[PDB]
């Protein structure tokens, strides 16, 4: 409330206004929920300050400043809007470090795994999604992206972006769905899905999972 | 009782009055979503109410705040649209996707673009406030103003009814009655202010949510009482707050607390009042309220 | 010295510029101030209960009802100012007087 009140003085003179300054409005913003200005003064000032023993706000910052480079000033701001819970903004910022940018390319990659499944809004991305088992064996990353985003449940769409996918990775995310839809759940739909799957690759496997579940029942 | 879409991408949200009537603007990352107010349920219950994606406008960039005009119509099929609109390059555009309006450049704001609003004389006249201390007044031959804020122009609005007076809420806290016509600076009051009725009412809102009721004696506040304020179009008394960071929303006239959802983005109220429109991070929401 | 004038408008209208020069001065204390506010009212120690804000905008807020309606509004407003000033300095001088040395 304090550091609301004096939130004005922190923008003076030009001479004495720094990039520290504004990345202090920036979390002041996001402590009394004025998460639309706390982005507007991120996006705006940059903190490439990685080392200021000074400021005790900053480690947070020179803890990955240590690990990895410049892209790290987004990572953090991701981060930070992931603890006050403003998914929107962190998905974005997820982004721009990604584009602002191999060890540090691994430990961002894992979070983004992370830090996408909690949110499940910005798990849309399904070229990104498609992007990730073409380089390397990363299916089980698509397997439970993918299962959050049936836990958003429009099948529909859902459904009409694995015609996007490639049938390869298709066959065996679907078939590892499958598999999952084997639950046995009350959501009857989950099998007929499969059964439409099934109907654009031979089909076979749809008449076999019909007897399954005539088992089950 | 409510009905729900969930929606890709999300920032503010308004709704249409100043002429196609029922339909809903979505500001995005890539740009706006327009949705169409359907009266229609099949089971032959009424006063239900769903939102139909029509389409997704693209632009490539982030829309912060968007403004119907009266310009828009609608033919046999293609709607006709224009929205004045806040980009994240601290941009104000006019759309028409046949052309785009750009004030930019030195004559544009340098910091962020905190609100904007249209209104209509014998032309149509866009006032914006920004960060950069300053209001601009573009007239639609192509004629524009600069003025100076004491502070950072947090919201503007036009006069109801009455398209040369406006209002702008500097973060400061000083409420400012701003006439383009006549002399600037025409009174002053000490998260938002707007107008309310035919602008028989002015209201003024704080972030740490004292607010204040003027029925524009001396200048003292009428009323005064406990976020961010949102007009209930039809009724002066009925007043709507909300708690971004949960999903809170209160409706003032004692307390009221009617709804509670995740974090709210943006809200407003249908264009006769029945609904609010909430848009959330992954969802879109229409909410009648009676009383 | 202490001067004042008149503002253009660089350094506000001349309620702010008054308003400061009549919190800043190291010639000041709160107690004269309150009782300075109660010739341009009433009141007494209902004054004490307000924070330091409050009295600020209680001040400010009396002078402004008082003063009528460019001109002649900018000077009448400035002479009430200038009154009030000076009353809060008149009492305030009493207290000037020094009692001991430690």
């Amino acid at each position: 409330t304090q550091l609301q009140e004096y939130v004005r003085l922190l923008l003076p003179w030009c001479q004495v206004n720094v990039g520290s300054c504004h990345f202090m409005l920036a979390q002041c913003y996001l402590v009394a929920g004025e998460g639309h200005k706390a982005l507007d003064c991120f996006s705006q000032a940059a903190s490439e300050v990685e080392r200021e023993d000074f400021l005790e706000k900053l480690i947070r910052v020179e803890e990955g400043e240590s690990v990895s480079p410049r892209l790290q000033y987004y990572n953090r701001v991701l981060r930070l809007l992931e603890d006050v819970g403003l998914p929107e903004l962190v998905i974005q910022l997820a982004t721009i470090a990604i584009g602002e940018a191999w060890r540090s390319q691994a430990a961002l990659r894992t979070r983004i795994f992370k830090h996408h499944l909690d949110m499940g809004h910005n798990n849309q991305a399904y070229d990104a999604l498609t992007q990730i088992p073409d380089p390397s064996r990363q299916l089980d990353c698509l397997r439970q992206l993918v299962v959050v985003l049936c836990e958003r449940s429009q099948l529909q769409d859902l459904v009409e972006f694995p015609y996007v996918n490639l049938h390869n990775e298709v066959v065996g995310i679907i078939e590892s769905r499958a598999r999952a839809v084997d639950l046995m759940t009350h959501n009857y739909y989950e099998l007929l899905y499969a059964f439409h799957i099934y109907r654009h690759n031979y089909r076979k496997a749809g008449s076999v999972m019909f007897e399954y579940g005539m088992r089950l029942g | 009782a409510t009905y729900t879409v969930d929606c890709e991408d999300y920032v503010h949200v308004v709704e249409f009055n100043p002429f196609a009537g029922s339909l809903l603007a979505y500001g995005g990352i890539s740009y706006v979503v327009i949705a169409s107010c359907r009266f229609q349920e099949e089971d032959s219950t009424v006063e239900g109410i769903e939102f139909k994606t029509l389409k997704t406008f693209h632009h490539g960039e982030r829309v912060v705040a968007i403004a119907w005009s009266p310009e828009t119509r609608c033919d046999a099929l293609l709607p006709l649209l224009r929205f004045a609109t806040a980009a994240g390059d601290k941009k104000i555009r006019i759309f028409t996707f046949q052309d785009k309006n750009e004030y930019k450049v030195i004559e544009g704001h340098s910091g962020y673009i905190n609100d904007l609003v249209f209104c209509s004389p014998e032309g149509t006249d866009i006032a914006s406030v920004g960060d950069d201390h300053t209001c601009r007044i573009w007239d639609l031959g192509k004629q524009i103003a600069m003025f100076i804020l004491r502070s950072p122009g947090m919201s503007v609005a036009w006069h109801p009814e009455g398209a040369f007076k406006l209002m702008v809420a500097e973060k400061t806290g000083t409420i400012r009655f701003y006439d383009l016509t006549t002399h600037q600076a025409i009174l002053s009051l000490e998260m938002s202010a707007d107008w309310c009725v035919r602008n028989t009412l002015r209201i003024g809102a704080v972030a740490g949510n004292d607010w204040i009721i003027w029925e524009m004696q001396d200048n003292k506040p009428a009323h005064a009482d406990r976020r961010m304020f949102r007009w209930s179009k039809c009724n002066e008394n009925v007043f709507a707050t909300t708690g971004y960071p949960k999903s809170q929303i209160a409706i003032h006239h004692p307390q009221p607390i009617l709804i509670g959802t995740p974090v709210g983005s943006g809200l407003s109220w249908h264009r006769r009042l029945p609904l609010c429109v909430v848009g959330g991070y992954r969802k879109l929401f229409f909410w009648l309220t009676e009383m | 010295l202490p001067e004042d004038d008149l503002a253009i408008s660089d350094e506000q209208e001349p309620q702010e510029a008054y308003l400061e020069c009549l919190f800043a001065p190291g010639r000041f204390t709160i107690a004269a101030v309150q009782k300075a506010i109660q010739i341009l009212r009433k009141g007494s120690g209902r004054v004490l209960d307000l924070s330091w804000e409050e009295l600020r905008k209680d001040v400010t807020l009396t002078v402004e009802n008082e003063i009528q309606n460019q001109e002649e509004f900018r000077q009448i407003n400035i002479e009430n100012w200038c009154k009030f000033y000076t009353c809060c300095l008149q009492y305030q001088e009493t207290l000037s007087r020094p009692l001991a040395l430690l």
